[PDB]
RNA sequence: GCAGAGGUUCUAGCUACACCCUCUAUAAAAAACUAAGGACCACACGAG
């Protein structure tokens, strides 16, 4: 559990898009199937996400690339 | 979706049981109960597109 | 009574209505926790007809802020009675004397900030002792309005309900008097014609008292 | 008047006394004011809020 | 090191006694003499009225003819009552009183183990010449305080019970008088109990619940 | 039926009334920490009906939603084990009645416990401007991710610390923390103990729990001072610095690169939170909030002891 | 009715070889305190310790003076003995002498054997030495006491501490089991000087206190 | 309600946003799916 977000705020300098770049990839952890690449521990799945932006493995370019290259894998199966 | 939308009460209500946290915003009730008391007055109040 | 009054609490409780100062002097012939029976002297009664006074106290009954209405006798039998003085303790007055707390041992201090910038900390033996658990009466109705379609029933059988919740219930659909109801529990049956039964509101776990009906001019009054 | 009759009974005149904690059973420095408070209750109760 | 003993026990009234554990090391005195007491007022066997049905009275609100007290009143003076029972952890007791003139705890018939300890307990007065009342009184055991609410038929009625048989628990360090040594301290406990138990076997159980509570962090 | 107060405009469209709402009493609620507040059970019972039916199904426990609701107005065991989850990390928002400024409504965690009073941590006591006279707080809920995110990286009470009006904290120790402070930051001319050598604060501590030495008494101490001179660096340095017991207690609490020259005062209300001041600047927030949550446990568990009462002499 | 809820504790975290944190969740309503701060005065100040009591400088005869080649007074160097950690045998009292000269700081690993006497620190500084010339000598006295007997209420003196704790802290917060109310969930946190973990500390504390209840056990 | 019809239940239950099942002339074998009508005005009360 985190109680105090700064250290978030510093990867993502807004911290009104630390709230949105948070959001989606809450998102895709509770509708979408993929799973936390941070190890998970008995915390929800709103807390997982400033916890990997913390750690650094989350911004807004990121999710933007895997979800291109899911489009991406997508039109593969398309042939 | 808290206080006054017919299509966002009842979408959220499934939503939430249902697993996933999301929001449609509609629109308010009471903007609708506005539009008719203004336009009950003689003025012509409507919206663009 | 107040550990430490002003000396207008032998005033307030008299000249109010709670207490029951009795108009006559004399010696008590029968006390009871409802009634009191002074026999007057000779000088303080007339000559015919003076007999004796009674007086009856008015038990539990609601206020009109749901708090209990109680007179309790003051008096034992054989002694004697003077003129104006009082012989029933009123709700919160004791021996005719305004009374409406209860004086603790207060103590000026902080205690690991469990009495903050106003907070009051209380012992257990304060509740052990119920120094300061008061009573509640709550009043409920249910009406049996005469709609189209045909009037409602008051009967006990209730569609779509389990035989726990008619238990409490007797034969005429009236809850028994002294039952010991909850939160949610069903008090009278009422079935709308095609279920509208009264039920207690949440939270309230009270003991019934007592049951009132009224029956209008025309219609036939049922067996309770 | 109420100095004298502290003085009666055995109390002490200025009206502090040396309490005990409870939790450590220590003893607190700086003695404190005890005594008898009429205390009402108010019907602002919890269970109606 | 030194070992505490239960050297004297004397009792000045029926209510409270003095108990004394004599030979104690600097410091101890006031350990036990807060660990001792902080036990003792809040856990220890005692027995008090917890289900009360009187013959004729439905609820709690209802007064009853021939009775000076209100059945509230009956009640509140019945949790009061100091009993103690010696073998059954549960026991009805029956009273059965007739005619005017205040009813007394002595009035309740004794079975073989159930005694009262304070038959001058007065519980209501019968001011009608042809007045009776008849209760059966439930006395069990248990630890602290039970409300009535957290604990079937209509005629029989609630009451909070509050198996506490000790009320004030005071002590006092003072130097003991050995005669070659210094430092040591004796101590002295005061004990207002309600008349159900005894000193020394207070003391004894209030001892052995912090023996066992003790042994869970030590071999 | 449009203007004034009673109109649409500042009735029905401004100031719409919400639903997952709640009220209650304020309590003091000292233990829990300033990022969490109380909640009782049979209020966040009520509050997150929606959020135990789901889980309920996810358990396979109910097959329908009547049977959840069946089994939710039961209030067996089950149900509060489903309800310490959703309850984990949602906050909530305790909102004052009369909200003057931003601070008014802020964000908490819930920590479900029993009773039928909203408990608040005593240090936002201040911003709230709520007393303890029966004041009435407004429980609200988010229910989307998005609000749950948002009450998270706004409005959680570890995240407004410095008012908008102007940069001085608010977060301010008020009335028995600072009053325990100021008695335990003084000195008495003698006490027992005068004059003695201290080896550090981690027995200052024991030298006064042991009653051998009063809480006021000028002694001579050896601390470790640790300096941010160099840029992203530590220096520690110790010097045997002259002053009370009850002060060198008082050091442990402190982070370490503060320097000495603040708990040697006698440590009013105004030093106080310039001290604050001072470890939010040079020290961030995350070193901040948790010494502003320890000072108030030092302050009541020292004004405890103390025995402030007031007399007529 | 006798039936009395024994404590289970969960983890031990132990920061260091000298610091712990010992809790247990039920543990008892209201026994919380009663076993928390039963065990802090017991420990605190009565335990079967060892440390050392009184130095005498060959050179120095007055309190309040100092020599040369060191930069610590004697003000200092005094307050630098009192918490070096050292443990005997069974022998009551043995005397220490130190005797080292030469720049550097004279560490604990200096002092002399002079038996079987263990120290758990050797890296434990005592009085840096800044002139080559210079030499320091001390003897240094140790006992086998109990509590911590100030010097205030008795040549140099010198504090003794002989109880290997140097701090304890006890807390209570609410840990309500399962449907069953919270009562005490007791929380402890020791440090130790050294000579036994705290741990072992704990575990010989609490002896003592079940040992003295011995003719009250029924 | 595959379209028509009937439906266990856990008020009522092809629309309220609804939803599913089996069956072929008409009801009866089965589990998974939802949350309802409440205006105005006087008096008193509490807090900021
Ligand atoms: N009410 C009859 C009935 C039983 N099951 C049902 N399931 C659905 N979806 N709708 C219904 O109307 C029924
Ligand atoms: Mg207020």
């Amino acid at each position: 559990a985190r109680v105090t977000v700064q250290d978030a705020v510093e990867k993502i300098g807004n911290r009104f898009d630390l709230v949105l770049v948070a959001a989606r990839r809450a998102r895709q952890m509770q509708v979408g199937g993929k799973d936390p690449l941070v190890p998970e521990e008995n915390d929800k799945t709103t807390v997982i996400a400033l916890r990997e932006i913390e750690e650094g493995l989350i911004n807004n370019q990121i999710l933007d690339v895997r979800e291109r290259q899911e489009q991406q894998e997508q039109e593969a199966a398309e042939l | 979706v808290k206080s006054d939308d017919v299509n966002g009460r009842t979408k959220m209500y499934k939503n939430i049981v249902d697993g996933n946290h999301q929001m449609e915003p509609g629109m308010p009730e009471s903007f609708n109960v506005l539009l008719k008391e203004i336009r009950s007055l003689g003025i012509n109040i409507e919206l663009e597109d | 009574k107040p550990l430490v009054g002003t000396g207008m609490e032998r005033a307030v409780a008299v000249d109010s209505g709670v207490t029951a100062v009795a108009k006559r002097g004399g010696v008590v012939q029968y006390v009871d926790a409802s009634r009191i029976v002074i026999k007057v002297n000779e000088d303080e009664m007339y000559p015919g007809e003076a007999g004796i006074d009674i007086y009856n106290l008015t038990k539990y009954t609601r206020s009109n802020q749901n708090t209990c209405i109680n007179q309790m006798p003051c008096v034992s039998l054989g002694e004697p009675v003077e003129r104006g003085d009082v012989l029933a303790d009123g709700p919160s007055t004791d021996l005719g004397e305004l009374a409406l707390g209860q004086n603790m041992r207060v103590a000026f201090m902080p205690w690991n900030g469990y009495n903050f910038e106003d907070s009051i900390l209380v012992s257990e033996r304060v509740v052990q002792e119920d120094r300061f658990t008061t009573i509640h009466i709550q009043e409920l109705a249910c009406v049996s309005r005469d709609t189209k379609l045909g009037p409602e029933e008051i009967t006990a059988d209730i569609p779509n309900v389990g035989e726990a919740a008619l238990s409490k219930l007797d034969e005429s659909g009236i809850v028994y008097i002294g039952a010991e109801v909850t939160g949610g529990d069903i008090l009278v049956g009422k079935v709308t014609p095609k279920d509208s039964s009264l039920r207690v509101p949440n939270g309230v776990s009270g003991t019934v008292i007592d049951v009132q009906v009224f029956t209008r001019d025309g219609v036939e009054k049922d067996k309770r | 008047e109420i100095k004298e009759l502290l003085k009666l009974g055995d109390l002490p005149t200025s009206g502090q006394i040396r309490l005990y904690d409870g939790r450590t059973g220590e003893q607190f420095e700086r003695p404190v004011t005890v005594g008898y408070m009429y205390m009402l209750k108010l019907n602002h109760l919890v269970d109606d809020k | 090191f030194l070992k505490p003993r239960l050297v004297d026990i004397e009792q000045v009234s029926s209510t409270h006694a003095k108990v004394t554990l004599e030979p104690l090391e600097r410091g101890f005195g006031h350990t036990l003499g807060n660990a001792l007491r902080r036990i003792l007022l809040s856990s220890m066997p005692g027995c008090a009225v917890t289900e009360v049905e009187i013959d004729g009275v439905l609820h709690e609100y209802s007064t009853k003819e021939g009775v000076q007290e209100d059945i509230l009143e009956i009640l509140l003076n019945l949790k009061g009552l100091a009993v103690r029972v010696q073998g059954k952890d549960e026991v009805i007791l029956t009273l059965n009183k007739s005619g005017i003139g205040p009813v007394t705890a002595a009035d309740i018939t004794h079975d073989g183990d159930v005694e009262i300890v304070k038959p001058q307990h007065v519980i209501c007065h019968l001011t009608d010449e042809n007045a009776s009342i008849s209760m059966r009184i439930k006395v069990q055991r248990g630890r602290g305080y039970v409300p009535a609410s957290t604990r079937r038929p209509i005629g029989r009625l609630l009451v909070d019970a509050c198996y506490s048989p000790v009320e004030r628990i005071a002590y006092n360090v003072e130097a003991a008088r050995v005669e070659q040594r210094t430092d040591l301290d004796k101590l002295v406990i005061e004990m207002e109990t309600n008349g159900t138990i005894d000193p020394e076997e207070a003391i004894r159980r209030a001892a052995t619940i912090l023996a066992e509570q003790l042994e869970a962090f030590v071999d | 039926m449009i203007k004034g107060k009673q109109g649409r405009f500042r009735q029905n469209l401004l100031g719409k009334r919400v639903d997952y709402s709640g009220r209650s009493v304020i309590t003091v609620g000292p233990y829990l920490r300033l990022h969490q507040c109380g909640l009782p059970k049979k209020m966040a019972l009520e509050l997150f009906k929606p959020f135990i039916y789901g889980k309920l199904e996810l358990r396979g426990l109910a097959t329908t939603i009547k049977a959840a609701k069946k089994m939710v107005e039961r209030e067996e065991a089950v149900v509060w084990d489903i309800l310490d989850e959703v309850i984990r990390e949602h906050p909530v928002l305790l909102n004052r009645a009369p909200t003057l400024h931003r601070l008014g409504i802020q964000a908490f965690e819930p920590v479900l416990i029993e009773g039928k009073a909203i408990q608040l941590h005593p240090l936002v006591c201040a911003a709230y401007n709520a007393d303890f006279d029966g004041d009435q707080m407004a429980v609200h809920v988010p229910l989307t991710l998005e609000a749950q995110l948002e009450a998270r990286a706004l409005m959680m009470s570890t995240n407004n610390i410095l008012s908008p009006a102007n940069g001085e904290p608010i977060i301010v120790p008020s009335q028995d923390v600072v009053l325990g402070l100021y008695y335990m930051t003084r000195d008495c001319v003698n006490a027992k103990g005068e004059g003695m050598v201290l080896t550090g604060p981690k027995e200052a501590e024991r030298l006064y729990r042991s009653g051998l030495a009063s809480l006021h008494a000028r002694v001579k101490v050896r601390i470790t001072e640790y300096e941010k001179d160099a840029n992203g660096e530590l220096v520690a340095k110790t010097s045997l610095k002259d002053t009370t017991v009850g002060r060198a207690i008082l050091w442990m609490i402190v982070p370490k690169g503060l320097p000495y020259s603040i708990v040697n005062q006698a440590l009013g209300k105004k030093a106080i939170s310039k001290m604050l001041n001072t470890c939010y600047r040079i020290l961030g927030l995350k070193p901040t909030v948790i010494f502003a949550d320890q000072i108030m446990y030092t302050g009541f568990a020292y004004a405890a002891r103390s025995g402030a009462s007031v007399g007529i002499d």
